[PDB]
């Protein structure tokens, strides 16, 4: 199948980027 | 800051407070030892946590005790 | 007179020390009514701090 | 090859042994290991309002108080013991 | 207030140490700001189903790629001359020979061999096709779902139960012994019988068919009658074979003993009159405690009434319902000793008599499977220690368990330790000593003078089970005895032909060897046991430290004074008694790995001779076995052992990488960042960027951890690579 | 006393009925075990003391042994046999039923029992020919049978131990073996083979 | 034959243990004069070897499929000489210093400093305390028996 070449991608580089992303400016948020 | 308390077994010796890297200890006047004086913690906030006042007592357990607490930029010692 | 008359043997009975229920020897006694712990003992082992003196009040100590 | 009907006969023994002998040792133990509770309080009155007993099931007409709890108990191993001894036969 | 939410202290901290302290204080519920007990219990009931809902995606997942990816339809034809495939490999990294070295079964690209033995586990439960796994992994990812919904349900202020609710001891035991046991084993048995035993015999049962399919030619006529040896009769024939109707029979309930002739395992008919019995052993026991019916017992009587007049054991259990029944780390930690001890069982048993067809001559499956539960089994038992440590610290309480069993232990923790002490002394001295001498002697070229003690008590077990290679003729293995004529016409004629069996695992043989490992295995587990009960027994305190408990469980070391007090905490007692745990388990599974090796290779005589002197473990097992893994890549090529020899050294590594904070303490380390705060501010162009939390060294507490860490990673992974490789580039 | 020069524990004062200060592991030091026990000991002394006559009798008249009566009922479809004529109810399940059932209502009767002193001499209607009418003969009676009682509980003892040494004999057997020749057919070959 | 093991003196892999080692150690005299040093070493090394063969097959050991001498220890009377008589001499031996070190202890904690005869040795208190010891089990039997042994 396709598949494979989109989700390996898709896991291994857009979402650990995008939830590091969204952590670290979780973490650093003050109010 | 840290937790600094003193028991009313101190003896008046004044060697926890002569031992202490930063002003965090004093000698008031009391009653209830021949020295007539305790030590006494006013400047808790300024405690690094080193525990040389607990080193220098020399009651069979310490009249002097050291309890960690929160950290704080002058209780890690940071010059930064 | 106040407690244990100079040189007898007492054994402690404190359990934050180090000399629990050990002997030990009265070495003078604080007559001050003040005073909260007036009762002086010496014991032959140091502690870990190398001490061999300590103070006790009339309730830690009982003649043996 | 004993009959699975007559043999079932042993319920009755059994509901006979648990209401005529073993009625009152049963029922002075039962009085003697109160409910369970925790605390010093008993489940219900702690505050669960699901360890409330039924007693409803409790009252019956029973000349000595004979219950529907027990009827099950006693039938059950009644079964148990018959149904046993069918197994143990026909080997 | 910010990250963390639920720590004022943690969330002022000006440093990098907020961060680290935030992640790994997340699941300590009791030290959190403005907690209470019911939002504890609240907390852990959904943790839970968090839980629960893991696992059951988890097993989803694995099914969903095995049948998707996998060579499931044509495993089952041909079991013995077919490699399962895990899962597929999309690497762009990966060159071409990579790509060449890794297509293997009959897969069209790179794929992972299964050694998780999931083939033979599902071909035995009845599964035949890849649309019955589709199924199963839809219905998992249902049940996954439904663990969720109730995990959220709960947190409603509608829907949370109360503090009495969780403490409702006799309800819960009753509910659990009686469904959670008794009829979760019933359905078991109905699952086999009406799915899993026709489908061994040729027969297809499924939704669609299994109301019109009888399981058993006369029905359930012969249950309610009594007649149960109907069900017992025509069994399956010796030339059975399995998966068709050649030589098949037509009994569901036996009890034959020993091993299908074919598959070399476990009838299925055994199992399920097994787990018959069981869940109506368990359906009975289920009815004990007392509940709002009116009948039953009460566990507080019945632990208040257990005192000897004598008076040898003070007040008894008295005040132990509610020493346990509010206290949590008390119930953690009996359920953590007893799934250790179920879990070391399930290890034990699995390699010796196996249950899965087509299993036992699957090599490189059976030693993963065992070394996996052993060290599982290993954590669970430290976990135990552990928590009992911090119920002692947290939740005890002197005053209401005056003088009974719990506080008489306290009070003699001298003499115990001070036992354990003498008998881990001993073993130790007398097992070295009794090695180098041997050791010695081998060197001199004089190998008769050795020490070499033969394991009579074992020996004499094994001839009492039917056992005859060793002449002694004790029960079992005599003809005339009244123990062996009771069972001889029910299991014994298929027991002592699989006993008497040298080609399996049931019984092995054992010499000098058997006795020296024994002995070094017992050693580690008392050194292991000292150290624990130390660090739990002194957590309220010692000489050194009268008041321990006013610290907590886990804190540095009181500092320089009175000669020094690194380590002295039980969370350290902790830390220590995971190098002996490793240690220990090391050695079990290096004991069973060469012994099975051995017999494989059938050439039991290496083992006999090269295992009583550690020059010939070094030089016969690490040595000799580690030449194929080691040249999985080289300046000539690569094979299909080439990841295994990565992650050994990788392992290597990561375990060398953990002795730096072991080793190596904090104020070396807090000096050095002192001076790249001043090289980085002082720098031009990047003076411009500037840090928001200070950077500082790690804790005294953390890198004990950070330390530990890394040794049990590198440990584990180098010691799976090595097992893994040494096994399949032999065997397959 | 049943060693001389030995002290008594202070329990036993020497008043109650076959009182020697016999206590070396001083097992009644608790005042409520010492009441159980003197329940036991009598039960376990009454039923002895039954079992003797039993086992003679029955082997002075030919009926065979005491463990020969036991054999038939491991056999499938055995049948009980008395004064050598079987019995029609001497299947297995019957005997089993019967004797349980009858048992259990006594022995639960007399569980329920709270006077101490009628759980070991009931009295009443179990005397029906009246021997404790005297309180002066009935210590001397009691003396009496604590005395017996002991000494059959010895008795039975000795026939279970010489069953071992020779299986498939009876008591009487092995006295006519050992009057035989008493200096070679005794108890020293066994110890020392 | 216990644990299916069979007599050293039967035994043929013993045999062929003691040809392996004789041969090997042949071998290494071929290559020195018969009337050098070397060569009357390795004759009274073949010597020994034989000799110590021999008193292996008249002992009445055990050997397995290796040609191995086996221990007995589960207490037979035909194996006593392996594990009883040198474990209860060990025991005696052990006993002796013990005693020897505790009469020591207690002949010196009465003194004013008690630890200055512990790093400077008394010499002859302890060498009229050595003898005593001969005769621990009596001493220290009668010392359990007053109550004398287990400190108040
Ligand atoms: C905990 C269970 C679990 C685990 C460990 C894995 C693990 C894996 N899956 Mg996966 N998967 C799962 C459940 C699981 N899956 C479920 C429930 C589904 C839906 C039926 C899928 C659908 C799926 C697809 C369609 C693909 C993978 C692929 C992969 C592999 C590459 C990682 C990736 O792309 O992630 C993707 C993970 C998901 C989409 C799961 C979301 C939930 C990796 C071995 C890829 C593969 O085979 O690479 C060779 C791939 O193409 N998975
Ligand atoms: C696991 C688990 C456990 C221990 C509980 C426990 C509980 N649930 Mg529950 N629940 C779960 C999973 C679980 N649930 C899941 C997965 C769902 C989603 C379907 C729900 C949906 C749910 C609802 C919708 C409700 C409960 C309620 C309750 C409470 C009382 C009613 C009850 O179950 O007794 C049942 C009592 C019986 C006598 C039934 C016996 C069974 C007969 C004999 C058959 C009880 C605390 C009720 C409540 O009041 O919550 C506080 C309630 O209204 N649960
Ligand atoms: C019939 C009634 C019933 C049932 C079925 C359950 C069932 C459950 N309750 Mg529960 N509960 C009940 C009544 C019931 N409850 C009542 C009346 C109360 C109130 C008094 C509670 C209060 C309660 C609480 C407070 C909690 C639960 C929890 C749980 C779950 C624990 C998970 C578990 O045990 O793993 C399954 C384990 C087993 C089946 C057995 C494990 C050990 C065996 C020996 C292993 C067997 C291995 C075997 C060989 C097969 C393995 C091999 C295989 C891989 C091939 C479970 C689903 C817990 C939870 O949150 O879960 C969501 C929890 O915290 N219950
Ligand atoms: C059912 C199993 C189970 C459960 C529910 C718990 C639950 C708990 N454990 Mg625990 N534990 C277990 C098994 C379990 N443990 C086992 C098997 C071991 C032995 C390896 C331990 C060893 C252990 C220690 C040493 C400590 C706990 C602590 C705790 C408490 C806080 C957890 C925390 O902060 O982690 C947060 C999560 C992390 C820090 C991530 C872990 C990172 C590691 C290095 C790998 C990644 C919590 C009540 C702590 C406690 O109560 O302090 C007073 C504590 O100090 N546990
Ligand atoms: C290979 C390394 C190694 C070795 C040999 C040991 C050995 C030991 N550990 Mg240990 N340990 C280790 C690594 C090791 N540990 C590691 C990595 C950790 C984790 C930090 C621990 C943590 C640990 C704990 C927590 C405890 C031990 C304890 C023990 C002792 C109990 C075992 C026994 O019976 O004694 C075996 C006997 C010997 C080793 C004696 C050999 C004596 C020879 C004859 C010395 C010869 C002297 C010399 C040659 C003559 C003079 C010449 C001159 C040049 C010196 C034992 C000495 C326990 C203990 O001490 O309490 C009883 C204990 O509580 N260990
Ligand atoms: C504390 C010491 C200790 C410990 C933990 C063990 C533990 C074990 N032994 Mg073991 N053993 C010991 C001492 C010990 N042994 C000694 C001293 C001997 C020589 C007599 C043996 C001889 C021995 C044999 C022959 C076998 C085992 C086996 C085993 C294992 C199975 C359990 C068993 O049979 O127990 C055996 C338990 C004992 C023998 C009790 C010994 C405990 C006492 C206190 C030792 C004191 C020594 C004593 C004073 C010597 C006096 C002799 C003198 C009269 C000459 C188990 C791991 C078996 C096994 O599976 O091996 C593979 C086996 O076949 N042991
Ligand atoms: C109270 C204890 C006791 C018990 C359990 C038995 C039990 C038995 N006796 Mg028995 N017996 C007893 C006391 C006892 N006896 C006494 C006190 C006497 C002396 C009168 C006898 C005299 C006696 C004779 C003469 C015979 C038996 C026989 C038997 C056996 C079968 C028939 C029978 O009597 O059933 C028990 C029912 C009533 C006692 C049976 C094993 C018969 C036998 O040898 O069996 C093969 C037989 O012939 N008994
Ligand atoms: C001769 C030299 C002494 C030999 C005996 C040494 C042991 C001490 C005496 C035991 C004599 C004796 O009976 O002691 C009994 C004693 C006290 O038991 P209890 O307190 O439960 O009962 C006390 C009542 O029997 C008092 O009437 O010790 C025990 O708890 C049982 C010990 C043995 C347990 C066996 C089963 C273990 C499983
Ligand atoms: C009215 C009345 C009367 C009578 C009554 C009656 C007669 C009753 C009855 C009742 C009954 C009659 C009851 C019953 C019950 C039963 C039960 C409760 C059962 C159970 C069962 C079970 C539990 C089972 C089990 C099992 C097993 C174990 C195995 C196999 C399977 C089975 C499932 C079978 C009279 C006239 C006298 C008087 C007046 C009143
Ligand atoms: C510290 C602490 C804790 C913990 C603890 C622990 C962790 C423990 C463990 C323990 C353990 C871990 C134990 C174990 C045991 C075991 C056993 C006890 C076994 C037994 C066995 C048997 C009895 C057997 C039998 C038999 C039979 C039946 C048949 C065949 C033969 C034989 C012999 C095998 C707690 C929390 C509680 C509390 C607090 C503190
Ligand atoms: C090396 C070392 C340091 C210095 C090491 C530091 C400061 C490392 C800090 C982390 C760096 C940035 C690397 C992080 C690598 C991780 C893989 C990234 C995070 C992973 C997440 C899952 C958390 C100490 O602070 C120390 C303190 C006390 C005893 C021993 C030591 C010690 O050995
Ligand atoms: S605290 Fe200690 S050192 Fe300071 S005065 Fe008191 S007794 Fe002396
Ligand atoms: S702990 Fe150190 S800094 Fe704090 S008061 Fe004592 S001596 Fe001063």
């Amino acid at each position: 199948n396709n598949l494979p070449s989109i989700f390996v991608p898709l896991v291994g580089l857009v979402f650990p980027a995008i939830a590091m992303a969204s952590l670290f400016l979780h973490i650093q948020k003050n109010k | 800051s840290h937790s600094v308390k003193i028991y009313d077994t101190c003896i008046g010796c004044t060697q926890c407070v002569r031992a202490c890297p930063t002003d965090v200890l004093e000698m008031i006047p009391w009653d209830g030892c021949k020295a007539k004086q305790i030590a006494s913690a006013p400047r808790t906030e300024d405690c690094v946590g080193c525990k040389r006042c607990e080193s220098a007592c020399p009651t069979d357990f310490l009249s002097v005790r050291v309890y960690l607490w929160h950290e704080t930029t002058r209780s890690m010692g940071l010059a930064y | 007179p106040i407690g244990p008359k100079r040189g007898s043997k007492v054994k402690i009975l404190r359990r934050e020390s180090y000399w629990f229920k050990n002997v030990g020897s009265v070495v003078a006694v604080d007559q001050d009514p003040k005073t909260r712990y007036p009762v002086v003992v010496r014991f032959a082992k140091v502690n870990y701090a190398n001490i061999s003196t300590n103070n006790y009040a009339l309730d830690e100590v009982e003649e043996v | 090859l004993s009959p699975s009907i007559v043999i079932s006969l042993s319920t009755g023994l059994s509901l006979f042994l648990g209401r005529f002998v073993f009625f009152n040792f049963q029922r002075e133990n039962v009085a003697k290991q109160g409910l369970p509770e925790q605390n010093g309080k008993t489940h219900f009155e702690a505050g669960d309002d699901r360890a409330k007993e039924y007693v409803s099931l409790l009252k019956s007409n029973d000349p000595i108080g004979f219950n529907i709890v027990d009827v099950l108990a006693w039938g059950s191993i009644g079964h148990i013991v018959a149904y046993y001894i069918l197994a143990t036969s026909s080997n | 207030l910010r990250f963390p939410r639920f720590s004022q202290g943690l969330a002022q901290d000006p440093t990098t140490r907020r961060i680290w302290f935030g992640i790994a204080t997340a699941h300590d519920f009791e030290s959190h700001d403005d907690i209470t007990e019911e939002r504890l219990y609240q907390n852990i009931f959904a943790s839970h189903f968090g839980q629960l809902a893991i696992i059951f995606l988890w097993t989803s997942g694995n099914l969903f790629h095995v049948a998707w990816q996998g060579n499931f339809e044509t495993w089952v034809q041909d079991p013995l001359h077919v490699r399962p495939i895990a899962h597929a490999i999309w690497d762009p990294h990966f060159g071409q020979p990579a790509v060449e070295a890794f297509t293997r079964g009959g897969a069209l690209g790179p794929v992972n061999i299964a050694y998780s033995g999931v083939y033979q586990w599902w071909y035995t439960i009845g599964l035949r096709t890849n649309e019955d796994l589709y199924t199963g992994a839809l219905f998992l990812l249902f049940l996954s779902a439904l663990s969720l919904i109730g995990g959220w349900l709960h947190l409603q202020p509608k829907w949370k139960p109360r503090v009495s609710w969780f403490k409702n001891a006799e309800s819960r035991l009753n509910h659990h012994l009686s469904g959670l046991f008794g009829v979760s084993s019933l359905a078991w048995t109905g699952h086999l019988v009406h799915v899993a035993i026709p489908a061994s015999r040729g027969e297809y049962v499924r939704w669609n068919n299994f109301l019109n399919v009888l399981p058993h030619p006369q029905g359930l006529g012969p249950l309610f009658t009594g007649q149960w040896n109907l069900y017992a009769q025509n069994p399956d024939s010796s030339s059975h074979l399995f998966g068709t109707s050649q030589g098949s029979g037509t009994a569901i309930l036996t009890l034959l003993g020993g091993f299908h002739p074919q598959t070399q395992s476990l009838w299925l008919t055994d199992m399920a009159h097994h787990h018959l019995a069981i869940a109506i052993l368990f359906l009975i026991a289920g009815h004990m405690y007392r509940t709002n019916f009116g009948i039953g017992h009460s566990i507080k009587d019945l632990l208040e009434a257990h005192i000897p007049p004598g008076g040898r054991l003070g007040r008894g259990h008295k005040g132990l319902y509610d020493t346990i029944n509010n206290s949590i780390h008390f119930q953690l930690g009996l359920a953590l000793a007893s799934l250790g001890v179920i879990t070391s069982l399930v290890a034990q048993h699995m390699y010796s008599l196996p249950a899965y067809a087509f299993i036992a001559q699957d090599f490189t499956t059976q030693a993963a499977l065992y070394t996996h539960h052993q060290y599982i089994a290993g954590f669970i038992m430290t976990g135990a220690f552990a928590h009992g440590a911090i119920f002692f610290i947290r939740d005890y309480n002197p005053e209401q368990n005056e003088d009974n069993v719990l506080a008489r232990m306290l009070d003699h923790k001298e003499a115990i330790i001070s036992h354990l002490s003498w008998a881990s002394l001993f073993l130790g001295f007398h097992t070295l000593g009794l090695y180098v001498h041997n050791d010695v002697m081998l060197a001199f070229g004089t190998p008769e003078k050795q020490i070499l003690i033969e394991p009579i008590f074992a020996q004499w077990i094994q001839s009492a089970h039917g056992k005859t290679s060793y002449g002694f003729d004790v029960l079992l293995s005599s003809t005339s005895g009244p123990a062996f004529n009771a069972g001889r016409s029910i299991w014994l004629p298929g027991w002592l032909n699989a006993i008497n069996e040298n080609s399996n695992s049931l019984f092995l043989t054992i010499g000098p060897g058997d006795f020296l490992v024994h002995h070094a295995i017992a050693l580690g587990l008392h050194t292991t046991t000292l150290i624990l009960v130390k660090g739990a027994l002194d957590a309220r305190g010692s000489k050194l430290m009268p008041d321990k408990k006013d610290f907590g469980y886990s804190f540095p070391c009181d500092g320089p004074g009175r000669g020094g007090t690194c380590d002295i905490s039980a969370w350290d007692a902790f830390y220590l008694a995971v190098f002996w745990m490793l240690n220990t388990i090391g050695w079990v599974t290096f004991y069973w790995h060469w012994k099975h090796i051995t017999l494989w290779q059938g050439n039991v005589s290496q083992f006999n001779e090269s295992s009583t002197y550690l020059m010939g473990w070094l030089r016969d097992y690490l040595w000799l076995n580690s030449s194929q893994l080691i040249n999985g890549y080289n300046p000539f090529g690569m094979n299909s052992l080439s990841v295994w020899a990565w992650m050994f050294l990788f392992g290597h590594l990561v375990w060398a990488t953990g002795f730096m904070f072991l080793i190596s303490w904090r104020g070396y380390w807090q000096e050095l960042i002192e001076t790249l705060a001043w090289a980085h501010e002082r720098t031009p162009l990047a003076n411009l960027i500037r840090w928001k939390d200070k950077p500082v060294a790690l804790s005294i507490v953390q890198a004990r951890l950070v330390g530990l860490a890394h040794f049990s990673v590198g440990y584990i992974f180098t010691y799976a690579a090595f097992l893994i490789a040494s096994t399949s580039g032999k065997f397959g | 006393h049943w060693m001389p020069g030995e002290p008594r524990p202070a329990y036993l004062d020497g008043s109650a009925p076959g009182d020697f200060g016999f206590d070396p592991l001083g097992l009644g030091e608790v005042p409520a075990n010492l009441e159980r026990y003197k329940e036991s000991e009598l039960i376990h002394c009454r039923w002895a003391m039954l079992a003797v006559p039993g086992i003679l009798v029955p082997e002075a008249l030919g009926y065979g042994n005491w463990v020969k009566a036991q054999e038939w009922a491991a056999l499938p479809g055995g049948q009980a046999t008395y004064l050598g004529n079987p019995v029609p109810w001497g299947t297995l399940p019957t005997i089993l039923a019967i004797e349980f059932l009858a048992i259990a209502f006594v022995e639960h009767q007399r569980s329920m029992e709270k006077d101490p002193e009628k759980k070991k001499y009931p009295g009443g209607a179990f005397d029906p020919l009246g021997y404790s009418k005297d309180p002066k003969k009935l210590e001397e009676l009691k003396v009496k049978e604590i005395k017996n009682g002991r000494l059959a509980l010895l008795a039975f003892v000795g026939f279970c131990v010489q069953q071992s040494a020779y299986p498939g004999t009876g008591p009487l057997e092995n006295l006519a073996t050992h009057l035989a020749d008493p200096w070679h057919n005794n108890i020293g070959d066994i110890v020392i083979p | 034959d216990i644990s299916g093991l069979t007599p050293c003196k039967d035994s043929k892999q013993f045999a062929k243990r003691e040809k392996q080692q004789i041969k090997k150690l042949e071998s290494s005299l071929k290559l020195y004069a018969p009337e050098s040093a070397p060569a009357l070493a390795l004759n009274a090394q073949i010597e020994k070897t034989k000799r110590r063969f021999d008193n292996y097959g008249k002992y009445g050991l055990l050997c397995g499929s290796d040609g191995l001498p086996h221990l007995i220890v589960n207490g037979d009377q035909r194996h006593w000489g392996e594990f009883i008589t040198p474990g209860i001499l060990f025991l005696y031996i052990a006993g002796w210093i013990g005693w020897v070190g505790r009469s020591y202890l207690i002949a010196i904690s009465g003194e004013k400093k008690p630890a200055m005869k512990e790093i400077i040795i008394d010499v002859p208190l302890a060498s009229r305390i050595i003898f005593r010891g001969f005769i621990w089990p009596v001493a220290a039997y009668r010392e359990f028996l007053n109550g004398d042994l287990i400190a108040k």
